[PDB]
């Protein structure tokens, strides 16, 4: 259940001290080396054209936040706050009030990008399926507050990756 | 996998093993992007009797 | 009900053990090619 | 004359390397950009003390080797003459000094590091 | 009341540990304006010493003031080896910071803390 | 019309460092199963291009603690000892046909081990003295068999011209009667130059640059294109004492293509071990210039001496 | 006019050879430093780009803040950063060196290194992919694209 | 080491450079503590400036004893010949 | 500025230094051009430079008092000093050497022409030339610093953190206690 590495005596016979000496002062090993490295010369590279080609991913895969809606227009966040409650950042921040037609909607729904840990516990935690955590991952930003999305940026995210999100909702729903 | 066999047989030569036969870049042979719809199985205690919590 | 389960027989073998499979010439006959080439330089 | 035009011109343009080095770009100099580099924080006293060389040793024995290869030298033209056996006892004798003060550097465990 | 010690069994010999604490900073100081190339006078770095030994000149406990003798000796490790920098040497001196209001209608005037 | 032959020495091995970069990283990159650069220009022929001009746009960044004057000297003497190398290289025919040609470059040789030494001491910084001294570390390992055994591949020539050396060779090759001379000069060659597996001046994982650590572009680039201007002059240099080609007068570019072929072959060669090996202790340097290759060198001087009276095989000196 | 003319083609000119010669220094400090192993592995590649790793601070163009900065590494950051010769540009990659990240409200952490240092991009994540990463390192020679240096200077 | 006057009056002058005590009530008689009012700290860098200037190591348990510049010139005498 | 804005605050700093000022570092960087040329040796003008962390205090205190509406600020500093003694210390501070001699009407406005050249940022010019040789004017109805707060702080106690930039490695690691101060007026 256990072996020994590095536990081998070199044979002391004729033969293989002149091996051992000729590796010596011959280079055999080093030789091996370069053939190894050699031999990578000849193959064709891993190297993916990036931004013309993109690195391969999953329907489960966390990128940026986006806000779902229903398939009437209307939001599905009803500021339940279990993704805030849930967040091990303390990155999202929610404040609500009955709207005008009397529904439980937020007015205040902000992830600080720049504190979120990318690790889904929101779009698990969600009851309704409203915040996602979408496919995008090339959002980066030149300025720090940027990061800093309010609900108009979430829902700007949502109805422009709803296309996409609703199709790895759709492929993945099955393992929740 | 293009590569031709000359090249094929001088990279064979050089590292010493047959590489073909186990390329790390990879192929057709790897899983279907779109796989289809699952069915997960359920738990023990997804029973409707003798499934009191307290024991 | 459908999972992500081996198949049938099993997977097959794979392995795991040292593999330097132990090329090139021995000593003597390296050796032998580098003193005739001496004497080859050397004529 | 052409070996010291062709030195000028070698030593002319790498000056001339220089000084498009230093009067092209924009300098913005402060005193914390030109300060020692010690990874990231100061370094812990000068980089003018003693740097101790454990080698020495063998730094001399390179003083009194470079003599025999200003000894050596001329075996490309001393194989020219006409008193060869003379000449071949000489320089194996002075390869063989080599040789055995090499050897005695070895047993002495002089080209071995201190500490 | 019987507590068991750190150095000092009464407080003679914790007064003998702080006073050569003072005597070791004292000596420190004009290094450390030095090495540090500080941009201020030996004196001051001295009166700095004086404020942060005169701050803890309360304490009839023998323990706490073993105690900051044993903190005072891990900063005079920390100087005298180049483990601070002149950033860690010089937030002694809280210059970046606003004078506090103190008198009690200045702090009326710009905020809520008594 | 000599100022035209030697601008025409000294432009085209500056062009031949700069793509020597490009041809660096990416004979680099493919041995590592990446690729290299070949986003810049049509397959990365104008990377040198922008590395070259952005390093003379950068702000020079004179020390506050150097000694400036020295710090300034080096890389020139470093530069200058670059280009005039290349002056009795016979390609067929040398710029200056010096009668001692390779003493001339033994002896630069060593002067150029001063641009790394005072560059190392000028910049007053610790990992730029470590790296100093370490480049004495391993000078006096390499210089003490770099004359030994380039005396003993001079005793089949018969004298210390570089423009015999191709007449030498007109039947063999040179690296067929002493290939033990040969595959140790090219090891004193790789640690001459301080590349891979002897980087140990600019250790990148010992020290951080070592010796040109505090020297910032623009006096930096005259280290990077000085250290492979010493590589190609060196693999050329090789190239002529072991792998001299043919020689036809009336046709001197057969003998100019073949030496170019050869000497290119080499310098992949240089990064083909630099891809591949991991770097020495420089005591292993030095237990191994000293204790390994210098009483191998001294039995193959003695060998290389005695054969031509041996064989009644003494070259001639004219 | 003329000189317009001139001055557009040198920026042009400089642009270019900043943006196609960014040499990045040495500098991981947590779980991005990996990633950013992964930004110069043979699948994304950084060297293709000209982004190649220079040891030293004065030999390296861009500063990429690759994890937490605690307090006690701030002044090593910035005297990386002063180090570093003009221009140098800084990338901040994954949350904690943007915003503060996982350990925001911790005791010993730098709350980003835009208290620190002056940042120019900031590539969100924990950690971002190492595609992401090299999406942030394009959209910075973007941003070095269109710098007007000498339109500027003719201008003034 | 010299003369007992000589010492006396460096220790004068080394408390004439020191810069809290009051120089027209400085006498070699006068106290410290309760005359020149002075804090137990300023007595330990009047101690290290009496170190500064006659060049030896001067220990606690016999500094502590030293409250007028009598006792320090006593002091002086007692660790030479004079 | 005064008669289209009535409630301008105007203030009037006499000199100002700091790490990236042009009056220090105009001095400390002229040592390689020959000695420091002067007007009379630089003993006919007087100055009194003013640090720029008071004169930001100054500002800033000025925007949160009510009371410096319409009001004219002179900011100077503490002491008074000729230029002549003033360069001895800056050159002092620096660890230079300093070999002065005086450059009268005659070329010195010329020096101007000879060092605009180029269309880079000019070293000196004659508009600094007329301006270094310039002395500072004493005002006493302006209010100043102090009539704002702010403590106005000598050059002794903020050269040596201007100037140790200019110091070659064998006087950088030196110390405040080691220049005799400039003599005042
Ligand atoms: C050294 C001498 C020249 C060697 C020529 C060479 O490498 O041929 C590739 C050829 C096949 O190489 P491979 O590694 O199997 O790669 C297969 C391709 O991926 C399969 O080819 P592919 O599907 O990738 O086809 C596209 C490719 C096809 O590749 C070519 O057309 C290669 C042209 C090289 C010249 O064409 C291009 O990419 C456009 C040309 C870009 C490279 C231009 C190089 C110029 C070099 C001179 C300046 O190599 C050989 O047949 C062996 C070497 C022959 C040496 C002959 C004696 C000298
Ligand atoms: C061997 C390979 C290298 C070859 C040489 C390099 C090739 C390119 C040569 C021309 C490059 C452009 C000039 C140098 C770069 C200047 C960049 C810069 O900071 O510009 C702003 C600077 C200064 O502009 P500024 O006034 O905005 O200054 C900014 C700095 N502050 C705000 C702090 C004051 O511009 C110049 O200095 C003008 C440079 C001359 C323009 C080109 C002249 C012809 C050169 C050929
Ligand atoms: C110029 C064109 C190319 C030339 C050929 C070279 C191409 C290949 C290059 C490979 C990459 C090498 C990179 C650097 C490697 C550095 C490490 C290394 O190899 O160190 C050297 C190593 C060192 O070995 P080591 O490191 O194991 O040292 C052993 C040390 N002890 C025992 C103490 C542990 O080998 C040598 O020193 C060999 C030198 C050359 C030997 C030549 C022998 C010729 C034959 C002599 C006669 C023999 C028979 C007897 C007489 C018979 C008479 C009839
Ligand atoms: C001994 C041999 C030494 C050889 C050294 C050089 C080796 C490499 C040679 C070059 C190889 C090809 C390089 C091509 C680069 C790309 C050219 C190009 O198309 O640039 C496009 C760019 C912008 O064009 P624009 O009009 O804005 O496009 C918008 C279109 N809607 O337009 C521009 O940037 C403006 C045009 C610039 C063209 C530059 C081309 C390269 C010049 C390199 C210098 C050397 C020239 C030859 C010297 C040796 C022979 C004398
Ligand atoms: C650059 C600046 C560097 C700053 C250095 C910071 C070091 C601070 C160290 C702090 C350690 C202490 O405060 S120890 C003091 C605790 N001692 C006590 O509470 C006992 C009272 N002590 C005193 O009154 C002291 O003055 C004396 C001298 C010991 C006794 O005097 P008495 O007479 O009255
Ligand atoms: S992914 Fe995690 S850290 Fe980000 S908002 Fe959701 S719960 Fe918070
Ligand atoms: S996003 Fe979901 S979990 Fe969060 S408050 Fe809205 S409905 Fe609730
Ligand atoms: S932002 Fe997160 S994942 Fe990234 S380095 Fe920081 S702690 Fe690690």
């Amino acid at each position: 259940t256990y072996k020994y590495v590095n536990l081998r005596e070199p044979s002391m016979d004729m033969k293989s001290v002149t091996d051992r000496a000729a590796q010596t002062l011959l280079w055999t090993e080093l030789i091996r080396g370069l053939g190894m490295t050699l031999s990578y010369l000849f193959r064709e590279p891993a190297t993916i054209n990036y931004p013309f080609e993109k690195g391969p991913l999953s329907p489960r895969f966390r990128g940026e936040h986006a806000l779902r809606r229903y398939p009437s227009g209307e939001e599905r966040c009803i500021a339940c706050k279990l993704c805030e409650a849930v967040c091990p950042a303390q990155a999202i921040t929610i404040e609500a009030e009955p709207r005008a037609d009397g529904s439980r909607r937020t007015t205040r729904y902000d992830i600080d990008m720049t504190k979120c840990i990318y690790c889904g516990f929101c779009q698990e935690a969600c009851p309704v399926d409203a915040i996602v955590e979408g496919p995008n991952f090339e959002f980066s930003t030149e300025t720090h507050e940027e990061l800093l999305y309010n609900k108009e940026k979430l829902l700007n995210n949502g109805d422009k990756w709803e296309a996409e999100i609703a199709a790895n909702i759709q492929a993945d729903y099955l393992y929740r | 996998a293009s590569a031709t066999r000359l090249i094929q047989g001088l990279r064979n030569w050089a590292s010493g093993r047959d590489l073909q036969a186990k390329l790390q870049l990879r192929y057709q042979e790897i899983s279907k992007r779109t796989q289809p719809p699952p069915k997960l199985p359920v738990g023990p205690s997804h029973r409707l009797s003798n499934n009191y919590y307290c024991a | 009900v459908k999972q992500d389960m081996p198949p049938v027989g099993g997977y097959g073998p794979i392995d795991y053990k040292r593999n330097l499979p132990r090329r090139g010439l021995s000593g003597y006959s390296m050796f032998a090619v580098g003193i005739g080439a001496l004497l080859f330089g050397y004529w | 004359m052409n070996l010291m035009i062709t030195l000028l011109t070698n030593f002319t343009l790498a000056t001339l390397l220089v000084t498009i080095a230093f009067w092209l770009p924009q300098l913005n100099v402060y005193s914390e950009k030109t300060s020692p580099y010690e990874c990231g924080f100061d370094p812990m006293g000068s980089a003018r003390l003693p740097f101790s060389m454990k080698f020495f040793l063998v730094a001399i024995t390179f003083l009194l080797f470079d003599l025999e290869i200003a000894l050596l030298l001329p075996l490309p033209w001393a194989s020219q003459t006409t008193n060869l056996n003379t000449m071949l006892t000489m320089a194996l004798l002075l390869i063989f000094l080599l040789a055995v003060s090499l050897a005695y550097e070895w047993t002495q465990k002089g080209l071995e590091w201190t500490e | 009341t019987s507590v068991k010690p750190i150095f000092s069994r009464d407080m003679n010999e914790a007064k003998r540990r702080v006073r050569e604490l003072y005597r070791a900073w004292y000596r420190e100081v004009p290094n450390t304006v030095h090495l540090f190339q500080l941009d201020i006078s030996v004196k001051q770095g001295r009166d700095k010493v004086r404020e942060m030994f005169k701050k803890n000149a309360h304490v009839t406990d023998p323990r706490v003031v073993d105690l900051l003798v044993i903190k005072g000796k891990m900063e005079l490790e920390e100087t005298i080896n180049v483990w601070k920098q002149r950033t860690h040497v010089m937030r002694f001196f809280h210059e970046t910071e606003a004078p506090r209001p103190k008198d009690f209608l200045s702090k009326f005037y710009v905020g809520h803390d008594p | 019309m000599f100022m035209i032959n030697v601008l025409t020495l000294i432009i085209p091995i500056l062009l031949a460092v700069a793509f020597l970069t490009l041809v660096e990283r990416k004979v680099l990159g493919y041995m590592q199963f990446r690729k290299g650069p070949n986003v810049v220009g049509p397959y990365g022929l104008l990377q040198p291009i922008a590395d070259a001009i952005k390093l003379f746009i950068k702000e020079p960044l004179r020390p506050a603690t150097s000694s400036i004057s020295m710090f300034i000297l080096a890389p020139i003497l470093a530069l200058t000892l670059a280009l005039t190398m290349w002056i009795p290289l016979p390609m067929p025919y040398p710029l200056i046909n010096m009668n001692l040609g390779v003493l001339f470059m033994l002896a630069m040789s060593s002067l150029a081990v001063y641009s790394i030494l005072w560059s190392g001491w000028a910049s007053n910084s610790k990992y730029a003295l470590i790296g100093a001294l370490r480049a004495v570390a391993q000078t006096i390992s390499y210089e003490v068999t770099l004359a030994i055994i380039l005396l003993s591949v001079l005793l089949m020539n018969g004298s210390f011209t570089l423009s015999t050396l191709i007449i030498t060779q007109e039947q063999v090759w040179l690296i067929f009667p002493a290939w033990p001379l040969a595959m140790m000069w090219f090891i004193s060659t790789l640690a001459e130059t301080n590349r891979a597996p002897f980087d140990l001046t600019e250790g990148e994982s010992e020290l951080v640059s070592g010796f040109n650590v505090e020297y910032a572009a623009g006096p930096f680039a005259l280290f990077f294109m000085a250290e492979y201007a010493n590589i190609i002059m060196m693999n050329i240099f090789t190239t002529t004492l072991f792998l001299g080609a043919f020689h036809n007068p009336y046709m001197p570019e057969l003998y100019t293509i073949n030496f170019t072929i050869k000497s290119l072959l080499l310098s992949i060669t240089f990064l083909w071990i630099r891809a591949s090996y991991p770097r020495f202790r420089y005591d292993q340097l030095m237990h191994l210039l000293w204790k390994n290759f210098l009483p191998l060198t001294l039995a193959l001087c003695m060998w290389h001496v005695s054969l031509p009276i041996l064989l009644s095989s003494i070259p001639p000196q004219t | 006019s003329r000189g317009e003319y001139v001055v557009a083609k040198l920026d042009d000119l400089i642009n270019w050879a900043r943006r196609s010669s960014l040499w990045p220094m040495t500098f991981g400090l947590a779980c991005c430093a990996v990633e950013m192993m992964h930004m110069a592995a043979p699948r994304y590649d950084m060297d293709r780009f000209g982004v190649v790793f220079r040891a030293s601070p004065r030999q390296s163009d861009v500063m990429i803040v690759a994890g937490t900065l605690t307090n006690k590494m701030a002044p090593a950051l910035r005297k990386v950063y002063d180090q570093m010769p003009e221009p140098r540009y800084v990338v901040s990659m994954g949350s904690c060196a943007n915003g503060g990240g996982y350990y925001h409200y911790s005791y010993s952490v730098v709350r980003g290194c835009d208290r620190i240092v002056p940042v120019d991009i900031y590539v969100p994540g924990c950690p971002p992919t190492a595609e992401a990463l090299l999406y942030g390192i394009l959209q910075l020679q973007k941003k070095i694209k269109r710098e007007k240096r000498l339109r500027i200077w003719y201008r003034r | 080491p010299l003369t007992l006057e000589g010492i006396k009056d460096r220790v004068l002058y080394v408390l004439k450079l020191y810069d809290k005590i009051d120089p027209e009530k400085l006498s070699v008689n006068s106290h410290f503590m309760k005359d020149l009012g002075l804090d137990s700290l300023d007595q330990v860098e009047i101690i290290m400036a009496m170190e500064d200037e006659f060049g030896f190591e001067i220990p606690d348990i016999d500094a502590e004893k030293l409250m007028c510049p009598q006792e320090i010139v006593d002091y002086i005498a007692d660790k030479k010949d004079v | 500025v005064r008669e289209t804005f009535p409630e301008a605050t105007i203030i009037k700093p006499a000199d100002i230094f700091g790490r990236e000022d042009r009056f220090l570092n105009y001095f400390a960087n002229i040592r390689w051009f020959g000695g420091v040329p002067l007007i009379s040796l630089g003993k006919k003008t007087v100055k009194q430079p003013v640090y720029i962390v008071d004169v930001t205090k100054g500002i800033i205190n000025a925007i949160k008092d009510p009371d410096a509406r319409g009001k004219t600020f002179a900011f100077v500093g503490p002491n008074r000093y000729l230029l002549f003694d003033l360069v001895q210390y800056v050159f002092a501070v620096a660890h230079r050497p300093f070999l002065p001699y005086p450059m009268p009407h005659f070329a010195y406005r010329w020096i101007g022409r000879l060092f605009e050249i180029s269309p880079f940022e000019p070293w000196t010019t004659r508009d600094k030339v007329e301006r270094i040789h310039t002395t500072d004017r004493t005002l006493p109805h302006l209010p100043g610093l102090e009539d704002l707060g702010v403590q106005a702080t000598p050059l002794e106690l903020k050269a040596i953190e201007v100037l140790r930039r200019h110091r070659t490695y064998r006087w950088l690691s030196s110390e405040i206690e080691d220049v005799q101060p400039a003599k005042t007026v």
